[PDB]
């Protein structure tokens, strides 16, 4: 739900229910080897090396 | 046109300079930086309070 | 089977159109099916 380009725009957390709008944020991910990451998650982002 | 989201990943031997270039992009693009390790967590509440 | 998820998609697309209006260039966004992949990015699923 965080990393979905669309659903970040209405991110919500248990403390303050109201949606937040993360749409402009630039997430990045770092993994020592890209394969161990579960398939549904690995498949979205590109695995630059 | 405007910025667009996409997720991306970097991977390679530890200590290749990954995070340093990450921050370099944060000051390249001029966006604000904030690192957030997530190695080995399972308490989803940390991501949502 | 529910329509809530399509309502979220079209919402996101619309709000991006609002962002193209209120500060962006066009005074009248004109969505077309070929255009949509611009707004909401590339299709994810295809192979039913
Ligand atoms: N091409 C490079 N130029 C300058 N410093 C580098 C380069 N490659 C690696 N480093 C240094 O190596 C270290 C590696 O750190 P970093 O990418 O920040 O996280 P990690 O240690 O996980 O790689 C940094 O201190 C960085 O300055």
């Amino acid at each position: 739900e965080l990393l979905d380009p669309e659903q970040n725009a209405n991110f919500l957390d248990h403390y303050l229910d109201v949606p937040v709008d993360l749409s402009k944020v630039l997430f990045i991910c770092t993994a020592n080897v890209t394969d161990t990451i579960p398939e549904p998650l690995r498949d979205r982002m590109e695995m630059i090396n | 046109g405007s910025t667009q989201g996409k997720i991306l990943c970097f991977y390679g031997p530890p200590g290749v300079g990954k995070t340093s270039i990450a921050r370099s992009i944060a000051r390249a693009l001029n966006r604000e930086y904030f690192r957030f390790s997530v190695g080995g967590m399972t308490d989803v509440a940390e991501i949502k309070g | 089977s529910g329509v809530r998820n399509l309502q979220k998609q079209v919402e996101k697309v619309l709000r991006k159109s609002a962002y193209k209006i209120v500060s962006g260039e066009a005074e009248s966004v004109e969505v077309t099916p070929e255009n949509l992949q611009d707004f909401v990015g590339k299709p994810v699923f295809t192979v039913e």
